[PDB]
RNA sequence: UAAUCGAUAAACCCCGAUAGACCUUACCAACCCUUGCCAAUUCAGCCUAUAUACCGCCAUCUUCAGCAAACCCUAAAAAGGAACAAUAGUAAGCACAAUCAUAGCACAUAAAAACGUUAGGUCAAGGUGUAGCUUAUGGGUUGGAAAGAAAUGGGCUACA
């Protein structure tokens, strides 16, 4: 049986996500790309070097908003400027989470060599497609 | 002390200008999209699902800073810069004639460092 | 739930509204079509699914069908078979049951006054008439139905065709009546052409197996055949090849009667062939008559090969060849 | 630290390979010609022979980024079979999909 | 009603080196999916129609690359996993442009290109004849 | 032989490996270093044992359709729940189906195939609970890892 990319049936009452909900054969079917580059085109190069970036970025921001990230980051990488889209929770104070985004636009700034845009947006809970 | 604030759909204008609204890319905000959109796969008894918290959305880019209005206001402003085309050159068999040489130069443009 | 259809409907027109304004059209010439393409715009979700991109519809259109209250504010339900589990699928057998009563004794009236003026109206074989589907059935009663069901419901419906119909009764039976209008397979048949002086001209295009054609036939010259520049003798040595190319003209006997050039590009011996075979039978169907034409397509002319290589699977050899398999 | 050490041992190995790539480069060129005579070619053998051993690039081996595994890794990705298919499952890579035809 | 007063101050200036005149621009768009694509042609038709170009615009062939790996983690070779990556081509090519007007075009389109998609750029740059070739003998 | 290991009934046998002259290499013999990749840590590091603790990934039934939350019934109930001219069965949901891809349909192919069985394979893609190493089961250099008495699986070349 298939299990790459494949949340487990319970009982019936566990809440999951939309793009949990969907099996990876969905991939651009009934679900899209967590991100977006040129690396991965047919007569371009250096994919590598903006995959490493991505799943640095991915346990980054994983280790930075712990608990109240809802779903995965949306990494969009558009002329030497990368965006970076989070679905946050309303659990920490608005004052924390511009100390926050203030140093990450700086630091990831640094690091990489390249302006990062960051983006937040803010959810009462997570948001539940199948059943719960 | 929780605050829940309204968005800007309550107090959006009918008639407010969408370039001052989407100037440049956006990752599409739904709080400053009055636009109810609606994307995903349907459940059998559910519903397509709502623009807030959908990652469909935000995955795909937004054409709405690119909005046929904001294209001719932006164009408008861009003939200053613009030179005009000679008209005795319409026809390629005078510019074979003026000008033989050609010269192919190869440019590209890639996201990245 | 009512309410919350009643506030997305104010949400769609104001939404509507907006995308008018932001799109530059006239919000009252504003339209659905207009609506899709504005989305398809503004949202370029590249899916192969298109249930899965963004759509802003009516919400009447995105929201399923809801039943109606089925009692009143006292508890009394409103139909009178509300405690029979299916309403509307009973209601609508009883009222089929009491006009086919009515409709029996009107004829035993008919028949005991010597009164035949009724006319036999079943046969619907020209217009193209189906019974419902079980979908086309639950699309119509809101509540689900069972194949039972449904195929009594159809054993009814025919035995009230099978009588004597009235004015109203062939109307009530229209309205579960579905006109399939997919029968004339006709082709659709080139006119005859005249380019640059020249007459009985015409052109075909075929394909089979990554071949592709084009024939550039006449009817007021000789009967040869010009392949890429070079006689056809010379570009089909095989028999078979030549045969191929025999096949159409043979048939409506226009073997000396037809001037033709082929340009074929891909494939092989064969697949060229089948290819210039398949765009000369198309184009010869301007030159013969109505009649002609269904021959041909009856004998396999105008139709298309689909038979193409299929892909090989992993774990295998040729798509079907599986490896060799050792039980032990 | 790294993944392991044979990865730590290989980023050493390219390390050496790049800093000596000039001097093999230019080593090559006496040995691989033919207008020169075969005397300097022999002792230009034993020039190239003294260099350390770690500054030929064959001894640069192509492992993961990710796992460090030395076998089933992509040159396009650098990645291993496992992890590139862990992350294309995930979505986290523009353009990869399941192959359907 | 609060609209700002004086808006607009650009540097424009007219140098009197004439201005570089190409023949043809080839605009090749590489995309995974082609609802961006056809955006983008939209978008990129509208602002030329407003500058004047006439740009004409054909789809070339797409690019799929398929490749196969293992389905199993230590031991399964019969099973396998194949991976799909389309290309998708869009085909921009403009005539009778200068070099400003490319310029802007390019700066327009390249200010606002999406961040899945790729795009490269041919110039065709009209030149008479260098200096040692006009009429020279030896 | 001083010289890996795992797989090894259908579901192993051109299988890990879409790949071994040093490297790969975790194997062996000779030799060297022991807070020894990191900012630091009475710390690092172990391809040491346990796949009969795991996750991540797959094989099998399997193109079989069933699984299952909330309910209801049985002269009690371990359990079962069906008669279409219908005798206690409704059923969210997961499966199947449908849809999608092989750029027009249909067909076909591909893909998918739930809950579970085989204590099935994988501590050696990677992290790991428990039990064990720390001047060694850790970390570096050089050289070798043959050979076929014999049996067998799968392919290529043919026997015209
Ligand atoms: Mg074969
Ligand atoms: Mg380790
Ligand atoms: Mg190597
Ligand atoms: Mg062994
Ligand atoms: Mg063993
Ligand atoms: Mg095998
Ligand atoms: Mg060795
Ligand atoms: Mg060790
Ligand atoms: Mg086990
Ligand atoms: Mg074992
Ligand atoms: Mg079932
Ligand atoms: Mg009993
Ligand atoms: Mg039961
Ligand atoms: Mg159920
Ligand atoms: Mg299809
Ligand atoms: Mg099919
Ligand atoms: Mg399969
Ligand atoms: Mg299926
Ligand atoms: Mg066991
Ligand atoms: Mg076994
Ligand atoms: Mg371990
Ligand atoms: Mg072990
Ligand atoms: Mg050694
Ligand atoms: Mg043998
Ligand atoms: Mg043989
Ligand atoms: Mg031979």
């Amino acid at each position: 049986k298939n299990r790459a990319a494949r949340v487990r049936v319970s009982k019936g009452d566990k809440p999951v996500t939309y793009e949990e909900a969907h099996a990876p054969h969905y991939i651009a079917h009934r679900k899209g790309w967590l991100s977006l580059h040129t690396g991965n085109l047919d007569g371009e190069d250096h994919a590598a070097e903006r995959t490493v970036e991505d799943v640095f970025l991915r346990k980054f921001m994983l280790g930075t908003f712990p608990g109240c990230l809802a779903d995965q980051l949306v990494l969009k990488r558009r002329a030497n400027q990368l965006e970076i889209c989070a679905l946050v929770l309303r659990q920490l104070p608005p004052h924390k989470f511009y100390f926050l985004v203030g140093y990450s636009e700086t630091l990831l700034s640094h690091f990489y060599k390249c302006p990062v845009h960051l983006h937040l947006q803010t959810v009462p809970s997570k948001v539940v497609y199948k059943y719960i | 002390r929780r605050k829940a604030l309204p968005p800007r759909t309550e107090k959006m204008a009918v008639d407010q200008d969408w370039p001052s609204v989407y100037p440049v890319a956006a990752p599409f905000k739904p709080s400053a999209v009055p636009l109810p959109v609606r994307m995903g796969y349907p459940v059998k008894r559910g519903v397509p699902m709502a623009k807030e918290g959908n990652l469909e959305l935000l995955k795909i880019p937004n054409f709405l800073h690119l909005t046929p209005v904001a294209i001719k206001r932006h164009c408008e402003a861009l003939k200053d810069f613009c030179t005009e085309w000679p008209a005795a050159l319409d026809s390629d068999e005078k510019c074979e004639k003026h000008f033989p040489i050609e010269i192919d130069t190869a440019d590209y443009v890639s996201a990245g460092p | 739930t009512v309410d919350f259809i009643k506030k997305q409907i104010e949400e769609f027109n104001i939404g509507k509204r907006h995308l008018a304004n932001m799109m530059g059209e006239d919000p009252e010439t504003f339209t659905q079509e207009d609506i899709d393409r504005a989305i398809a715009y503004l949202f370029p979700s590249g899916l192969f699914e298109k249930r899965a991109r963004p759509i802003m519809k009516h919400p009447e259109e995105i929201f399923p069908k809801q039943r109606a209250i089925q009692w009143g504010e006292d508890g009394r339900p409103f139909h009178f078979l509300f405690y029979t589990g299916k309403q509307s699928y009973y209601s609508l057998m009883h009222d089929t049951y009491g006009k086919l009563l009515d409709v029996e004794k009107h004829h035993n009236q008919l028949r005991a006054k010597d009164l035949l003026a009724e006319k036999t109206k079943i046969l619907k074989d020209p217009i193209g008439s189906r019974w419902l589907i079980k979908e086309e059935l639950e699309e119509m009663l809101v509540e689900k139905l069972s194949d039972q069901d449904y195929a009594q419901f159809i054993r009814l419906l025919e035995r009230l065709s099978a009588l004597p119909c009235g004015a109203t009764e062939e109307d009530f039976v229209n309205r579960f009546r579905r006109s399939i209008p997919i029968q004339s397979k006709k082709q659709l048949i080139e006119p005859l052409q005249y380019d640059e002086q020249g007459m009985a001209f015409s052109r075909g295009e075929g394909k089979r197996k990554t071949a592709k054609a084009e024939v550039v036939v006449y009817g007021q010259g000789s009967g040869r055949i010009d392949v890429n520049g070079v006689d056809y003798l010379l570009y089909f040595p095989v028999t078979q090849d030549r045969e191929q190319l025999m096949f159409p003209l043979h048939f409506l006997d226009r073997l000396g009667k037809h001037d033709m050039t082929c340009a074929v590009s891909g494939g092989g011996r064969s697949a060229q062939a089948g290819a210039v075979r398949l765009a000369m039978a198309r184009a010869l169907c301007s030159f013969v008559t109505e009649d002609e034409v269904e021959w041909m397509r009856q004998a396999g002319l105008l139709t298309a090969d689909p038979r193409v290589r299929e892909r090989k699977k992993p774990g295998q050899e040729g798509a079907r060849r599986k490896f060799t398999w050792k039980k032990r | 630290y790294y993944v392991d050490w044979k990865m730590l041992r290989d980023v050493k190995r390219r390390k050496m390979a790049y800093e000596y790539a000039d001097e093999r480069l230019r080593i090559n060129s006496l040995r691989k010609n033919t207008i020169l005579p075969k005397d300097l070619q022999e002792v230009a053998d034993e020039e190239i022979a003294s260099l350390p051993r770690d500054s030929c690039p064959v001894r640069i081996r192509n492992r993961c980024v990710m796992t460090s595994r030395p076998r089933g890794v992509k040159r396009r990705w650098r990645l291993s079979r496992i992890v590139f298919r862990h992350l294309a499952d995930h979505g986290q890579l523009s353009g990869v999909q399941r192959a359907m035809w | 009603v609060d609209v700002p007063k004086d808006m607009t101050k650009p540097e424009i200036t007219i140098s009197d080196e004439p201005d570089t005149l190409y023949k043809r621009l080839s605009v090749l768009v590489k995309g995974h999916d082609k609802a961006v694509l056809d955006s983008y042609e939209y978008f990129a038709v509208l602002a030329a129609k407003e500058l004047g170009i006439s740009i004409k615009v054909h789809e070339p062939p797409r690019k799929i690359e398929r490749f196969t790996l293992l389905k199993s983690v230590h031991i399964f070779k019969k099973h396998r996993v194949q991976y799909e990556m389309r290309t998708l081509y869009r085909c921009l090519e403009l005539e009778h442009l200068t070099g400003s007007t490319a310029d802007v075009y390019l700066e327009y389109i390249q200010r606002n290109l999406p961040e899945g998609v790729a795009m490269e750029v041919t110039k065709t740059k009209l030149e008479q004849l260098p200096e040692h070739i006009r009429k020279p003998i030896w």
